[PDB]
């Protein structure tokens, strides 16, 4: 099946994250998560796609 | 507040300045008025003294 | 003075019949949005 | 308990009894037009005077307050005290003072409800008796002056301890306080009754709704987190959102839809709740107005539904409603806007009560489709259901071309729904 | 004989009856008045 | 086809909505002085969408 969510990290600690079901040389994020102020290190979704854990080391 | 005003003062005024093509309708202060404005009502809502 | 013996008062019939105002959330398919139900093993 | 607990409780139930000169100084000094030294000097026919003639401009404003002449504001109350009257007779008057409480609701911006409302405050003592139904029927006017004096003059109850400290300070209260004072439940229980009351006297005025919803609304955010909390919230609110749709005004009705949409969406709920809602919506929907902003309410619900049975078709007694008030030529006129919000999911259960109850709109499934985008499993649902109609109800023109037009949009998903069903 | 109804109005205010007054505050059914 | 797929299908179909939070209606208090019902109505859908 194909993705519909993809995650961006980022050192400054913000995660953009894109629909990637809804194409251009610059698509806009969905939202921009920022709750995290360290660099981001694992980016991982619930099998289902409906949970996103973002984690600093 | 005077020191939110003076920062969207800056801001409507170097549009007023520099601004090679500005239409005179002052939308740039109005949308900083309102700003400053939303700023004032919620600074004001606040209550010292306790409830 | 009172006895019991489309109709307006059909919300007030089933909010006095309903305790648990809300959904049970077994048989929904999509999780809640701010409240996560997780227990450490 | 101590002697001097006991002794306090004896002097608030002796508050207004004027015993001796001290007394009578501090009781007839509260006022509301005069200062306290000016009030003092004056005499009850002087201020009986006044009011007379300021009940005379409200009469002429609306006529309901002439009844008052013959009942309050007679010559014979002058001389009327209340603490010489017996329990009954106490509450007979009560009734009087309240109902002038609501007249007087609306009508705080004018001058003379001021000079009317001084011959209550000063010969009933209302503001000491009666602080609860001031305070309430003024409560939306508590940016205004009046309620500044009105604060300054008045003993708060236990249940408005929040505004305790705007008592005789510069600022009026502020927007959050008012918020404060409505969180508590046993003040929204309060407030309901007196609400109650309104709609039952058909007192109510815009002034009111906008402020009681905004209080309402805003209640539900703060308590957002908290899901414990707002399920108490639930059998109170909403109980109110019945008796303002039951109102045959039209702004009451637009409150109930702005207030039964926030705990939609704040909270989820039975279905069984949310179509319990829409029967009391669409039971007394009359006015233009209503009719607006109850569509946008129908949508709003279904969109809060995340259960199964979420898409599934309206019941028969439900959809004969619904196309009464709302005709297919309408919907499909609100389809058409372009700032329409998402409906989807409404549009699915309707689509498929369309198919199970008529067979005449068949041709409207087709057009509705086109305005709208339905989900990928909305579309699976109505193609499930139209190949039964197929099986069952004879091939129709309409009815394959409706077919025709899933064939044009993804093909292969057409293919899909019927090898699962045949 | 009873007393005539102007005998009874001035009756009322010389003696300062109230029970006029208090009837109608009885009386006072809010519906109406609405 | 599988039943799982009709569940992850439904996932799928879910669009995102504004959650309501505490500080969503506070300005609301503001301009709440000689407007129609209609038009506040209107700007608690705003908010909410």
């Amino acid at each position: 099946k194909q993705n519909r969510w993809l995650a961006v990290g980022s050192e400054s600690g913000f995660v953009n994250l894109y629909d990637r079901n809804n194409t251009s040389s610059t698509p806009t994020p969905v939202a921009a998560l920022d709750q995290l102020t360290t660099t981001i290190s694992n980016l991982q979704f619930s099998p289902d796609g409906q949970i996103l854990c973002m984690a600093s080391r | 507040i005077a020191r939110v005003l003076a920062a969207k003062a800056a801001v409507s005024l170097r549009y007023d300045a520099l601004a090679e093509d500005r239409d005179d309708s002052g939308d740039i202060g109005l949308e900083s008025r309102a700003k400053v404005e939303n700023r004032l009502s919620q600074l004001e809502g606040r209550d010292l003294r306790t409830t | 003075d009172e006895s019991d013996s489309g109709d307006i008062n059909a919300l007030t019939k089933i909010l006095s019949t309903t305790y648990n105002y809300k959904d049970t959330l077994s048989n929904s398919k999509l999780l809640p949005p701010k409240k996560l139900d997780i227990v450490r093993l | 308990s101590s002697l001097s607990d006991q002794l306090a409780q004896v002097a608030s139930n002796n508050a207004t009894v004027a015993l001796d000169r001290k007394r009578r100084q501090k009781l007839h000094s509260a006022s509301l037009i005069y200062n306290s030294k000016t009030a003092a000097t004056q005499d009850y026919d002087f201020i009986f005077e006044n009011a007379s003639k300021a009940l005379e401009e409200l009469s002429q404003i609306e006529p309901k307050f002439a009844i008052f002449s013959r009942t309050l504001f007679s010559e014979s109350s002058i001389s009327l005290d209340r603490n010489v009257q017996t329990k009954e007779e106490i509450k007979d008057l009560d009734n009087a003072i309240n109902a002038y409480l609501l007249l007087a609701s609306s009508k705080w911006y004018l001058a003379p409800t001021l000079h009317a409302t001084e011959w209550l405050v000063r010969r009933f003592q209302i503001h000491v008796k009666n602080t609860e139904m001031l305070l309430l029927s003024t409560l939306n006017y508590y940016q205004t002056p009046v309620f500044k004096r009105i604060l300054s003059i008045i003993k708060l109850p236990p249940l408005f301890n929040c505004l305790s400290n705007f008592v005789r300070s510069e600022k009026p209260p502020t927007a959050l306080t008012m918020i404060k004072l409505f969180n508590d439940m046993d003040f929204l229980k309060l407030y309901t009754s007196y609400l109650d009351q309104c709609i039952k006297h058909n007192a109510t005025y815009t002034n009111q709704l906008l402020f009681t919803t905004c209080c309402f609304i805003n209640v539900v955010a703060f308590n957002s987190n908290n899901d414990e909390k707002l399920n108490q919230l639930v059998p109170i609110l909403l109980e109110i959102s019945a008796k303002l749709l039951a109102s045959k005004s039209k702004d009451c009705q637009i409150a109930a839809h702005t207030i039964l949409v926030v705990f939609a969406t704040a909270l989820p709920l039975k279905k069984t709740i949310i179509l319990a809602a829409m029967e009391t919506i669409l039971s007394n929907l009359d006015a233009k107005e209503a009719k607006h902003s109850a569509l946008l309410t129908i949508c709003k619900l279904f969109q809060t539904l995340k259960g199964q049975g979420n898409v599934d078709q309206l019941p028969s007694k439900i959809f004969k409603l619904f196309d009464s008030k709302f005709d297919t030529v309408s919907i499909l006129t609100f389809l058409d806007k372009e700032d329409k919000p998402v409906c989807d999911k409404f549009i699915t259960s309707y689509t498929r009560s369309i198919a199970r109850y008529d067979r005449s709109k068949l041709n409207i499934i087709l057009s509705l489709l086109k305005k709208i985008r339905l989900e990928r499993y909305e579309v699976r649902l109505i193609i499930t259901d139209l190949i039964y109609l197929s099986e069952i109800l004879e091939d129709k023109s309409q009815l394959v071309e409706l077919f025709e037009y899933f064939i044009s949009i993804n093909e292969d998903l057409v293919l899909k729904c019927l090898k699962s069903l045949g | 004989p009873p007393p005539d109804e102007e005998e009874q109005l001035l009756a009322k205010f010389v003696f300062g009856d109230t029970t006029d007054l208090q009837e109608n505050l009885a009386k006072f059914n809010a519906d109406f008045i609405f | 086809e599988d039943e799982e797929d009709i569940a992850l299908e439904f996932i799928n179909g879910e669009k995102k909505d504004k959650l309501v939070n505490m500080n969503s209606f506070t300005s609301m208090f503001d301009n709440i002085q000689n407007v129609q019902m209609d038009t506040f109505f209107d700007r608690v859908m705003k908010v909410l969408t």
